[PDB]
RNA sequence: CGCGACCUCAGAUCAGACGUGGCGACCCGCUGAAUUUAAGCAUAUUAGUCAGCGGAGGAAAAGAAACUAACCAGGAUUCCCUCAGUAACGGCGAGUGAACAGGGAAGAGCCCAGCGCCGAAUCCCCGCCCCGCGGCGGGGCGCGGGAAAUGUGGCGUACGG
């Protein structure tokens, strides 16, 4: 029963939501487990970089973002071809490779 | 006559001791346990009775062979070894 | 005489049995003393006899088993008693050798492209 | 070669015997119903003694699994005596009672003294 | 019933050996709270099921 | 190789030579039991495409499935609900008849592992499929690194969980805008993630 | 008729193996309501939810595009924040309701069939020898047996070879 003046609210609480409520009390424990696993990994590959292989420079699609630059998944095969790196060796020296990328420009 | 007088004629059991669940629910004429469905290979259990589940689950009995697995697990199920003699 | 299992393992087989039934006999007449209203001292002895029979039986079973699994040491098939019993799930896993099998193709990759050890400068 | 009958029957094929490459179990299980496990203890009740002097029998609490045949050869071997017949019943408490009638050449009254009951 | 089965007779044997009072000396034990047997079944009141 | 001819020949299921063989097989398969082992694949080409290799450990069962839809098993129609649910007749099963075949061949031979299946003929009342089984405890399968994945315990009864090629198609999963209702593992995985309040600590 | 192949198909307490049942919080595949809301009620809603059935694992499932996009373009799956209570659906009523881009967690890729080449170059099992032998494996020797040409293995898979 709407009172004098307000919004027409549509709360999506008509299902049995109380049975599927995900609480986040493990959040600080998860942040700890993640960090410990991150440091354990860095020690395992000790001299190699902690972040992982280099990623390529990449534009963003969708005109809202094409003025920015991201880190891609991996270097395209023609980028490796011009750089003189065999595509099956680049992963062994820490160069992310994905054969799906094309280069239009 | 449907009351007191008719309780006198009760001298034939329909159920007897099931030899799989031990409950007295083995229907004689149907040859089926109304508690575990004995002749059926699978145990009778339903989710519409949570209370009847926990009456008969893996922690209610002795676990005479499972409580040993829990103990052997915390050493990797080692076998054929003995502690070094004196 | 407090029968200790250290003292039984060096004895030959058929004389252990000669000692086994000897305790069997003594347990019987001790059980007879339990119904004929025997002394409290003898009644407390049947526990000593019961555990002494378990000891000699334990030695007999153990020495017999290790003679078997010494006879089945180098044989391919052995009775199910002597095979290692550990959680049926892991009796089904692949061997310590099968799971280490790599294809000739996959082996050729490791020889050609082994993972290098490197480091990037600042 | 002709078919005299209009029916076809599955021909008898050769079937071999088991020749296992290994025994399924290592060693035979030892008999847990030997002569000492059969006879638990005799009875010393007023009716049991009354049964000794009169009918020349002995009363035992045997194991519930034993037969009259196993009981007969047990007492025959444990006490070096001969038996006429054995009657057994299962007491209401659960254990099995056996009335062992000795052969007339043995006097059960003295036999009871060797084993201790009197 | 005089006509019994061995299953039944052995079952009635158990329920008969359980009907005894607790021995006197147990409530001389240290951590003993038991006062008496609370599972005493009387053949006329409680009918044992079956 | 000859397998290309046999492949392209089986793409002519209307030609006279194919229409003859199919009706001859479908006659013969109709005289056997609903589930019986075949000695060799009737389609050697299709078998190899799906993973069959002629070697000890690969088994092929040819089983028979009754065609048609699925009628609601309720006594005399009586669906005591709202009119939207009164349907009894024109209801369709959510899984293919080929997936029902893979299940029946896998439930009978529990010791084996279903690999794939293929169509070998049909009629007005029956569809016939040949399921490819593998015995995961044969040393020819156990010692081969290419196929020893089927031996792992996680692939017990692939057909009952809908992981075979024929079973996967009924789950409606794939990449793209056509398959949004199974982003995540499955159709239930999406539903959970979309109907779960993420009540954070600080909101 | 006889004899022998082969193909189909039987019988074995044949030699050696494997499956069944339980638990079921989490997971996968089906099946699947009605209370309820709509101030009545039939579509809708409740809800692909409860109940029912099957199958697992220590995680499962998913997964290396028959993708998203329309950009100067991104680049397997899963998870989180956001997109967004939005586009859309709906007796367009009650109500229902995603995705892409973007930021993070993590990050890993691969193999066949086919097409062809190589003298089947391949595999299982039995017997002997050596090595270890509670994950029965390694090597050798067998005019020892079998599988396999109705296709085993090596090379090789769309990034081309």
């Amino acid at each position: 029963a709407p009172s004098r003046n307000g919004m027409i609210l549509k709360p999506h609480f008509h299902k049995d939501w109380q049975r599927r409520v995900a609480t986040w009390f493990n959040q600080p424990a998860r942040k700890i487990r993640r960090r410990k696993a991150r440091q354990a990994r860095a020690r395992r590959i000790a001299p190699r970089p902690a972040a992982g292989p280099i990623r390529p420079i990449v534009r963003c699609p969708t005109v809202r973002y094409h003025t920015k630059v991201r880190a891609g998944r991996g270097f395209s095969l023609e980028e490796l071809r011009v750089a003189g790196i065999h595509k099956k060796v680049a992963r062994t020296i820490g160069i992310s490779v994905d054969p799906r990328r094309r280069n239009k420009s | 006559t449907k009351g007191t007088s008719s309780f006198g004629k009760r001298r034939n059991k329909t159920h007897t001791l099931c030899r799989r669940c031990g409950s007295k629910a083995y229907h004689l004429q149907k040859s089926t346990c109304g508690k575990c469905g004995y002749p059926a290979k699978r145990k009778r259990k339903y989710n519409w009775s949570a209370k009847a589940k926990r009456r008969n689950t893996t922690g209610t009995g002795r676990m005479r062979h499972l409580k040993i697995v829990y103990r052997r697990f915390r050493h990797g199920f080692r076998e054929g070894t003995t502690p070094k003699p004196k | 005489a407090k029968i200790k299992a250290r003292d039984l393992r060096g004895k030959k087989k058929e004389e252990l049995l000669k000692q086994l039934d000897d305790l069997k006999v003594e347990l019987s007449q001790l059980r007879v003393a339990k119904v004929t209203g025997g002394a409290a001292s003898k009644l407390s002895k049947i526990r000593v006899v019961r555990k002494s029979i378990a000891r000699v039986l334990t030695v007999i079973n153990q020495t017999q088993k290790e003679n078997l699994r010494k006879f089945y040491k180098g044989k391919k098939y052995k009775p199910l008693d002597l095979r290692p019993k550990k959680t049926r799930a892991m009796r089904r896993r692949l061997n310590k050798h099968e799971e280490s099998l790599k294809t000739k193709k996959q082996q050729r990759k490791e020889r050609l492209y082994p993972l290098r050890k490197y480091a990037v400068k600042a | 070669k002709i078919r005299t009958s209009p029916t076809f029957r599955r021909p008898k094929t050769l079937r071999l015997r088991r020749q296992p490459k290994y025994p399924r179990k290592s060693a035979p299980r030892r008999n847990k119903l030997d002569h000492y496990a059969i006879i638990k203890f005799p009875l010393t009740t007023e009716s049991a003694m009354k049964k000794i002097e009169d009918n020349n029998t002995l009363v035992f609490i045997v194991d519930v699994k034993a037969n009259k045949h196993q009981i007969k050869q047990a007492v025959k071997k444990l006490y070096d005596i001969d038996v006429a017949k054995v009657n057994t019943l299962i007491r209401p408490d659960g254990e099995k009672k056996a009335y062992v009638r000795l052969a007339p050449d043995y006097d059960a009254l003295d036999v009871a003294n060797k084993i201790g009951i009197i | 019933s005089s006509h019994k089965t061995f299953r039944i007779k052995r079952f009635l044997a158990k329920k008969q050996k359980q009907n005894r009072p607790i021995p006197q000396w147990i409530w001389m034990k240290t951590g003993n709270k038991i006062r008496y047997n609370s599972k005493r079944r009387h053949w006329r009141r409680t009918k044992l099921g079956l | 190789g000859a397998y290309k001819y046999i492949q392209e020949l089986w793409r002519k299921k209307q030609s006279d030579v194919m229409r003859f063989l199919l009706r001859v097989r479908c006659w013969q398969y109709r005289q056997l039991s609903a589930l019986h082992r075949a000695p060799r694949p009737t389609r050697p080409d299709k078998a190899r495409r799906l993973g069959y290799k002629a070697k000890q450990g690969y088994v092929i069962y040819r089983i028979r499935v009754r065609r048609g839809g699925r009628k609601r098993p309720v006594p005399k129609g009586a669906t005591y609900g709202k009119p939207v649910h009164h349907g009894v007749n024109q209801l369709k099963f959510a899984r293919s008849l080929q997936s029902v075949a893979e299940e029946r061949a896998g439930r009978h031979c529990g010791a084996l592992r279903v690999l794939n299946s293929y169509w070998v003929g049909e009629d007005s009342t029956y569809k016939f499929f040949e399921v490819i089984l593998i015995d995961p405890f044969h040393k020819a399968i156990r010692r081969n690194p290419d196929t020893q994945w089927i031996t792992k315990p996680v692939h017990k009864h692939r057909e009952m969980r809908g992981l075979t090629s024929a079973g996967r198609k009924s789950r409606g999963l794939g990449k793209g805008h056509k398959f949004h209702h199974t982003i995540g593992g499955s159709r239930r995985a999406a539903w959970r993630r979309r109907n779960t309040l993420q009540l954070h600590r600080y909101r």
